[PDB]
């Protein structure tokens, strides 16, 4: 038996980690070639942080008048074409980082564009400076590169067959989509949950949320996808907690609706969960379900998984399921 | 037998998007998924003959992804020209509508003229039915010249379309290969 | 299901003709559309005898341009002699057909060999044609062809098991698609 499945969502949401943790799980001299990349998240994480200081409203000030002379340093070498990386900007680097001022405007990075990796790396530079430095699992799952064009991945659970195909997500991208639905076993669609206060990188405005739940109904309404099953992932289940927890950026002042929400009955949460973080992803999960509600009855089904797709481990758990769907359904 | 007529009203449309869109890999089946796209526009297109209004309209044929068609073959005189028209609006409303599921952008390229043409088949083969003359020349070089998203006309059809109560405006005088100088309108919306 | 259904099939090992009357649009200009489609019809009569006798299935004519692909749809791995051959009866098809008419009538034939998709599209009106990257090439070849001679590309010359005699064509001093993918082109003798 060979199923064919295809990750659907909008741009940085989690298709591409889905991939990596496909072959971390069920496949596997390259792995040193992804250090340039992971060096790329780094040089763009703290140079668009510093950048954004002195444009936002109102403007955040440095807490040391010292690393104006290293934010001097990280501009005057912004766009230069091949950066060799020395010592000198390593260190620069970690002294921003860990300015109070370059702190408060991470703290506010919802309002401009920035990579998801930015903690990760910044709190790990000391380790990706070394030149014997040799990147983890993890520091490959966090690693984020853009994705054009269609890729195909191959791969097998109990001697049945998987062909994985992962497309961009950016808007100029989705005109490539249409290539893979005709024979398609099932969709995978995938969310940033986590992304409810921030935009899209496209136009600046589009509440990035609103984008994932609009392509969803585009999806699911589709002339071409009437009876294609969505396997939902709702990505991101780690940033989405945080930020309920934190308090500073609340999801009704994004999302009036929430305001007249309560957690439903047959809710699970998990053991040492929050009602506050319960009843946020939840809420997330049922504006898409609204959507599933309302058309195609019996010809095709939705299956909502809480996801995290860096968690090498969460996403053995949530794939095993939708084996589970896939051969229990006869698709 | 070929037959001859006084006032046909020819059509090209194109889709200039397409051929860049349409590419050879191994994911999408050499390049048959891109055609399987475009099976789909041409038969949305074709649909539209179903309609009452369009039964005047005749598809002679497809070029690449080129659509043909001809009203005035079956004979508010001059309706038959202006009834083409009504057609090409109806390419844009299917055309647009493919876009939103394909999460594409195509969009059509028109021209339209009439004239006399020359009716039947040709050589030893199939029995294929299409249209000859001048006037089928200048309609494709009314498409090949034309502009996203307009219908253009030649002088001589703006006329007849004004008289039906339609609005036009000048493109200019472009030099069409082989024609010489023409004078060529874009009709209004 | 849901796509319509597609009635294609892929096919490796073929060769693609092209062939183009050279300011048509001028000559239709010059005489009554009744003669125009006769001279034109005398010509394509021969062209389709031609296609049976060189084992060659004629696909579409648009205008003045005509083609037909050899290794369809039976394989044959003769195939691109046989659009060697047709293009060789073509030439002197046309020069009778000058001869007795009197109509200056010249063409550009233009021979690529690769694989090529084929079958039908829409709904209504279906007509055989073959579309890919290398049924492009062929095309434009003739577009890039010199009048009166039968222009190929290496691909074809090397399905020609070195039995016809050539010389340099310089296909990308003639034609931006054959410089811009660096193509490699030879004229028969
Ligand atoms: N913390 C956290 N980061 C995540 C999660 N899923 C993805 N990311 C990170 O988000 C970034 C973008 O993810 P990625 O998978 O590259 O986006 P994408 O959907 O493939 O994007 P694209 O190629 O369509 S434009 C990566 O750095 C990735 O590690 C998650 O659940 N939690
Ligand atoms: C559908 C895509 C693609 C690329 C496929 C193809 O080979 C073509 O269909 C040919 C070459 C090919 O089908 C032979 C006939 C003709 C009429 C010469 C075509 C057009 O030039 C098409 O382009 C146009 C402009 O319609 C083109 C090039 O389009
Ligand atoms: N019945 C038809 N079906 C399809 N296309 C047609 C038909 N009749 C004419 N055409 C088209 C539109 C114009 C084109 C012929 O002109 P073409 O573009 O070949 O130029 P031309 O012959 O003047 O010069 P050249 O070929 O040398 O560039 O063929
Ligand atoms: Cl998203
Ligand atoms: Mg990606
Ligand atoms: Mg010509
Ligand atoms: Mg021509």
């Amino acid at each position: 038996a060979t199923h064919r499945l295809l990750l659907l969502g909008a741009g940085e949401s989690g298709k591409s980690t889905i991939v990596k943790q496909m072959r971390i799980l069920h496949v596997n001299g390259e792995k040193a070639t992804k250090v340039q990349d992971i060096k790329n998240n780094l040089k763009e994480a703290i140079e668009t942080i510093v950048a954004a200081m002195s444009n936002l409203v109102p403007p955040v000030e440095l807490a040391n008048p010292e690393n104006q002379f290293r934010v001097d340093y990280i501009l005057s070498v912004m766009n230069v074409p091949d950066f060799d990386f020395p010592p000198e900007f390593y260190e620069h680097a970690k002294a921003l980082w860990e300015d109070e001022g370059v702190r408060a405007c991470y703290e506010r990075s919802n309002e401009y564009q920035l990579i998801d990796c930015a903690q990760y790396f910044l709190d790990k530079i000391d380790v990706i400076k070394q030149d014997d430095y040799v990147p983890s699992d993890q520091d490959l799952l966090r690693c984020r590169v853009l994705t054009s064009g269609i890729f195909e991945t191959k791969f097998q659970v109990d001697k049945v067959n998987f062909h994985m195909f992962d497309v961009g997500g950016q808007r100029d991208e989705r005109r490539k989509w249409i290539q893979c639905f005709n024979d398609v076993t099932a969709i995978i669609f995938v969310v940033a949950s986590s992304s409810y206060n921030m935009v899209i990188r496209e136009d600046n405005q589009t509440n990035r949320l609103q984008e994932a739940l609009n392509l969803f109904k585009s999806i699911w309404n589709n002339r071409w996808l009437r009876t294609i099953s969505v396997i939902l992932f709702l990505n991101k289940q780690d940033l989405l907690a945080e930020k309920v927890l934190a308090g500073k950026s609340k999801i009704e002042d994004y999302f009036p609706e929430f305001a007249r929400y309560t957690t439903p009955e047959d809710a699970t949460p998990e053991p040492g969960e929050d009602p506050r973080v319960t009843r946020a992803k939840y809420f997330i999960r049922d504006e898409f379900l609204r959507i599933s509600t309302a058309s195609g009855d019996g010809r095709h089904y939705c299956y909502p998984h809480f996801t995290c797709a860096v968690d090498t481990e969460n996403i053995r758990r949530v794939f095993n399921d939708c084996r589970d769907i896939i051969q229990r359904m006869h698709l | 037998y070929h037959q001859s007529y006084d006032c046909v009203c020819v059509m090209f449309a194109s889709i200039p998007d397409f051929k860049e869109f349409y590419t050879e890999s191994d994911v999408n089946k050499e390049g048959l998924e891109c055609l399987r796209l475009l099976n789909e526009i041409i038969a949305d297109f074709d649909d539209l003959l179903s309609k009452p209004k369009f039964s005047g309209v005749e598809k002679i044929k497809t070029i690449g992804s080129t659509y043909m068609a001809a009203t005035g073959l079956s004979a508010r005189q001059y309706m038959h020209i202006g009834t083409m028209v009504e057609f090409a609006y109806a390419l844009v409303g299917k055309l647009d509508a493919i876009n939103k599921h394909s999460f594409n952008d195509f969009k059509l390229r028109v021209g339209i003229n009439h004239g006399p043409v020359i009716a039947g088949v040709i050589g030893a083969q199939k029995p294929q039915y299409d249209i000859w003359g001048n006037t089928v020349n200048v309609a494709s070089r009314m498409d090949s010249t034309g502009v996203l998203d307009k219908i253009q006309v030649t002088e001589e059809t703006s006329l007849i379309l004004q008289t039906l109560g339609y609005t036009c405006t000048c493109r200019g005088i472009i030099n069409v290969k082989g024609k010489g100088d023409l004078k060529t309108y874009f009709v209004n919306t | 299901m849901m796509f319509h259904k597609i009635y294609i099939q892929k096919h490796d090992n073929v060769s693609i003709l092209f062939a183009d009357i050279e300011g048509f649009t001028s000559l239709a200009s010059q005489c009554t559309a009744q003669e125009l489609v006769m001279t034109l019809n005398e010509l394509f009569a021969r062209f389709d005898k031609l296609a049976a006798e060189n084992h060659c299935l004629r696909i579409k004519i648009l205008g003045d341009c005509y083609y037909c692909v050899s290794g369809l749809p039976e394989a044959r791995a003769d195939h691109a002699h046989c659009c060697v051959e047709m293009g060789m009866d073509m030439i002197e098809a046309i020069s009778l057909v000058r001869e007795m008419t009197g109509v200056n009538v010249n063409m550009r034939v233009g021979i690529h060999s690769g694989r090529v998709h084929c079958g039908v599209l829409g709904l209504r009106k279906w007509q055989f044609d073959v579309w890919s990257n290398d049924v492009t090439l062929a095309n434009h070849m003739e577009a890039g062809g010199k009048a009166g001679r039968i222009h190929i590309t290496k691909a074809t010359l090397s399905y020609l098991n070195g039995d016809y005699e050539v010389e340099p064509g310089c296909g990308g001093e003639r034609n931006a698609y054959l410089k811009e993918h660096s193509i490699e082109t030879f004229l028969i003798l």
